[PDB]
RNA sequence: CAAGCUUGAGUCUCGUAGAGGGGGGUAGAAUUCCAGGUGUAGCGGUGAAAUGCGUAGAGAUCUGGAGGAAUACCGGUGGCGAAGGCGGCCCCCUGGACGAAGACUGACGCUCAGGUGCGAAAGCGUGGGGAGCAAACAGGAUUAGAUACCCUGGUAGUCCACGCCGUAAACGAUGUCGACUUGGAGGUUGUGCCCUUGAGGCGUGGCUUCCGGAGCUAACGCGUUAAGUCGACCGCCUGGGGA
RNA sequence: CAGAAGUGUGCAGC
């Protein structure tokens, strides 16, 4: 994720747009996704309790 | 929709580095198909066609390098 | 694999009246055209047919009356596993002579009724109610 | 016989020695009774990222049916021809004598 | 797995016709031939049980069709026993 | 392969036994061969300098060529020997002009083999090139430290060194004990790795099986009484000391380098 | 017992998809370590601390190098395999599955005691390798205690080659094979026809996910991939502990 | 962030 601030756009409208662009990256995401070991068979079950939960 | 299929391509080229730029993030990630709509096989052939083109350093595997 | 073509024969006609079917068809046989052949005398089906040369199809109109079923039920009693077999004196009488047994005699296939009046025992094929 | 496609780049300075190098390989195909079906010299090109902190390699890239024991001498020439950086042999479907796209975006 | 003119070569040579590629000849005909090329293979890549696995589907595909060929004709099965070498 | 005896005898229990049906089975190239009379150890003084040395079976000196400088001439592998003097196996070989020389074996070499000598010898086994011609990564034996002096590193059976870098004067070599070293890259070495790899599996299963090689029985020090070594006397099992060598200079942990004058050719001491 | 037949079972011809297997190369991101520059007093960790690291210049930051292991995104109740399992890219060798159209053999089939092979992880042997992680172990905390949970370290092991072991909630807690019996919504992979006009309509095969009808079941539930209606063969059970 | 334990044995509502 990289922001150049264009001449005359506001500072804070550059954060709104490093935020939103960061978020987008899924960064903060995969970086808590990987501070701790997780056994494949607890992957594979959140796996699949995600998907049984997604039903109407 | 799927671009391939509407096209009927047979194979995707990894050397069509205007195509596979469409497919990336800016960040280099490859696209999921969900948000592209792009068919599983050709999805699958994108990401080999994509994979092969960074290694031959026609695309970034990173944003930063 | 199918190693039992008269339980089949029996097995299909209890599942297509089950299913309130106008009627099943199966792969022909001379025992099942026989045994077809007895149903129909004992009035358990409205017809058979046997159709095509080489790979001869048999097909069996099915019978119901006041919207049910008029087979009863449908019971394989010989089977491969373990041949049953019958002396004249011990030909079995089914719901207590109701229903008819089956008896592939030595002169041919019929009721035990027709077996017990012809002073004969065979083999018992199956049970209808 | 197999069709293969090959992708071979060259350090920068090396350039001029390009034409030797395709002499001497498709005269190893060719000698050895394959073919090539086509070949494209891409010129210096622009890397996406720096590999031996270099950068503009110049690109070659041919289409060619040869037996195995062919392609894995060129490619074992490739390993040791230090002015070869980075190299790729693909087996392939059918043979190909159409330009590719990085050719005809000229 | 065995090339198409190797294939037209042992069924030529075994089979009444290019046409009889079911006979049972022909069958042990191929299936020697190909569990011989094999031996090639697993010499070197003893570990590849997967592929050993296919091996010996072949091998006992080969004895049924010999055991029943020995009680169709024992003539026939015994030229064909001896003209692959069969039965060691 | 490797080969465990059958246990026959309490002298047969655990011999493990290399056998190799490559080797010859017959006498070595007799212009080859020098005598080789054995020291028992003792110098020009008449004394003992190295201690446990003596006996074994008579072994004549096989030529073998450490300096491979016959450059440009192509020679076929005749047949892998025996050879007495070293773990290695030995290659004699005929070059086109038909001169016979022993080499090292290299792994993987076998008769009927074609090898070159030379700056424009190909890279295979077997080949020997000026270290500056070689691919960095590359593994090598029999290298020269000094420009013609002839191969002094990795000799012994499945040795190899590595070179991992190249700085156009000099090349770093990783050693087989894991030393870091420059060497000038004008040396030679020879592609691959040597040969007989499986020599340290060997066991031998009797005291009398030492003795064939010439190697004398090693009294304990501790065992002696104290006129004779430092560790000696006690009454009874005493120890007590320090651990010395014979001489009483610690053993079992003091360095003993000092060679100032080789110092800047080492770039990192084995660990 | 003899001779037929083509529907079961096989062979061939043309294609398709795939983390199926074995061997060999190779790329990028990141952790750790080592050298060197910038630079000053904290860093790290926790619920808070301390152990630990740091003025002998750490942590942060930039340049260069070494080495090991795993392959982000793609990625999906997606695919392949008998099961265990298999995931960067490329090459070589190699197994099976499925579809269209025929041609061929002519019951050659199903199951299987004993037997044989494969079989996660941990573990064992011999030789290598050793970044990160981490049984044992040490220190700091917490506590009435704390031989734990938490923190700082850390050995076997995890990785490689060749042997052994032969067990798991080795699970669908559901043996293999064959036939029959209302439907609906999806996934994935072939193929036919129709103005192919498309991001299109209608048919026909393989595998797979979720609902639910008759029926079955003690109930929960299963439900054309049956736990429904049948046939062949095999394995197993006979009150709880002892075991 | 910490927070452990609860002696034996019974009887109606037909
Ligand atoms: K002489
Ligand atoms: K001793
Ligand atoms: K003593
Ligand atoms: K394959
Ligand atoms: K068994
Ligand atoms: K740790
Ligand atoms: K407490
Ligand atoms: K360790
Ligand atoms: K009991
Ligand atoms: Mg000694
Ligand atoms: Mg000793
Ligand atoms: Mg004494
Ligand atoms: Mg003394
Ligand atoms: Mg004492
Ligand atoms: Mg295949
Ligand atoms: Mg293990
Ligand atoms: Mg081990
Ligand atoms: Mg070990
Ligand atoms: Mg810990
Ligand atoms: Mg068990
Ligand atoms: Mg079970
Ligand atoms: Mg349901
Ligand atoms: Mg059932
Ligand atoms: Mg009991
Ligand atoms: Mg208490
Ligand atoms: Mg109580």
């Amino acid at each position: 994720p990289v922001i150049k601030v264009r001449e005359n756009e506001p500072f804070d409208v550059a954060l709104r747009r490093f935020k939103r662009s960061c978020e987008k990256a899924g960064v903060l995401a995969e970086v808590r996704r990987r501070e701790f070991y997780e056994k494949p068979t607890t992957e594979r079950k959140r796996a699949k309790a995600s998907a049984v939960k997604r039903h109407a | 929709f799927c671009r391939f299929t509407a096209e009927g391509v047979q194979e995707i080229d990894y050397k069509d580095i205007a195509t596979l730029k469409n497919y990336i993030t800016e960040s280099g990630k490859i696209v999921p198909s969900r948000i592209t709509g792009t068919r599983a096989k050709y999805q699958r052939q994108l990401a080999r066609a994509i994979k092969r083109a960074r290694y031959l350093s026609l695309l970034p595997y990173t944003d930063r390098h | 694999s199918m190693q039992d073509p008269i339980a089949d024969m029996l097995t299909r006609i209890r599942n297509g009246q089950a299913a309130n079917k106008a009627a099943v068809t199966m792969p022909s046989s001379k025992l099942k055209v026989a045994i077809a052949n007895v149903l129909k005398e004992e009035g358990f089906i409205e017809d058979f047919k046997v159709e095509g040369d080489t790979k001869p199809e048999l097909e069996l109109t099915l019978k119901y009356f006041q919207g049910k079923a008029v087979v009863e039920s449908i019971q394989r009693v010989s089977r491969p596993g373990l041949r049953i077999y019958k002396r004249k004196d011990e030909l079995p009488k089914v719901m207590a002579g109701l229903g008819i047994a089956v008896v592939s005699t030595s002169k041919g296939v019929m009721t035990d009724r027709a077996a017990r009046q012809a002073g004969l025992g065979g083999e018992i094929i199956c049970y209808v109610a | 016989m197999r069709h293969y496609e090959i992708v071979f780049m060259v350090h920068p300075d090396q350039s001029e020695q390009v034409p030797g190098m395709i002499e001497r390989y498709t005269a190893a195909i060719t000698g050895a009774e394959g073919k090539i079906h086509r070949l494209e010299d891409w010129g210096r090109r622009q890397l996406a990222y720096p590999i031996n902190k270099l950068h503009k390699a110049h690109y070659v890239l041919m289409n060619v049916e040869a037996p195995q024991e062919v392609i894995d001498e060129l490619e074992t020439t490739f390993r040791f021809n230090d002015a070869v950086i980075r190299s790729m042999v693909m087996r392939t479907k059918h043979a190909v004598t159409e330009a590719s796209p990085m050719v005809k975006a000229k | 797995s065995l090339s198409t003119e190797a294939t037209a070569k042992i069924v030529s040579e075994f089979g009444r016709d290019a046409n009889d590629t079911g006979s049972t000849e022909v069958q042990v005909a191929l299936l020697t031939a190909q569990i011989n090329h094999l031996q090639g293979h697993f010499a070197e890549h003893k570990k590849d049980h997967h592929s050993r696995r296919g091996l010996l589907r072949m091998v006992s595909q080969r004895r049924k069709l010999l055991d029943y060929l020995k009680r169709k004709d024992v003539a026939r099965y015994t030229q064909l026993i001896e003209r692959l070498g069969l039965r060691r | 392969a490797v080969v465990k005896c059958k246990p026959t005898s309490p002298g047969r229990r655990h011999v493990v036994k290399v056998v190799n049906p490559e080797l010859h089975k017959g006498k070595p190239f007799a212009p080859l061969l020098e005598k080789n009379s054995k020291s028992g150890g003792r110098n020009n003084n008449g004394r003992i300098t190295t201690r446990h040395i003596g006996g074994g079976h008579k072994q004549a000196y096989r030529i073998v060529d450490f300096k491979r400088n016959k450059d440009g001439i192509p020679a076929v592998v005749e047949r892998l020997e025996y050879d007495p003097n070293r773990s290695a196996n030995i290659a004699l070989v005929l070059y086109k002009d038909g001169e016979r020389r022993y080499i090292l074996a290299p792994k993987g070499l076998k008769a009927g083999d074609q090898i070159q000598s030379g700056v424009d010898a190909a890279i295979k086994p077997g080949n020997t090139l000026p270290m500056r011609n070689i691919p960095v990564g590359s593994t090598v034996h029999n290298v020269e430290m000094k420009p013609g002096k002839g191969g002094q590193l990795a000799r012994s059976a499945g040795t190899y060194v590595q070179i991992v870098a190249r700085d156009g004067a000099y090349v770093t070599l990783r050693l087989r004990s894991g030393e870091m070293r420059k060497v000038e890259a004008d040396c030679r070495a020879t592609l691959g790795e040597v040969g007989n790899a499986e020599h340290m599996l060997r066991v031998l299963g009797k005291a009398g099986a030492a003795r064939w090689r010439g190697v004398r029985p090693t009294v304990r020090g501790t065992a002696m009484n104290p006129v004779d070594h430092p560790h000696g006397g006690g009454e009874g099992r005493n120890f007590g000391k320090h651990p010395v060598t014979p001489w009483g200079v610690q053993t079992k942990g003091k360095k003993t380098r000092s060679n100032k004058r080789t110092d800047k050719f080492i770039v990192r001491r084995r660990s």
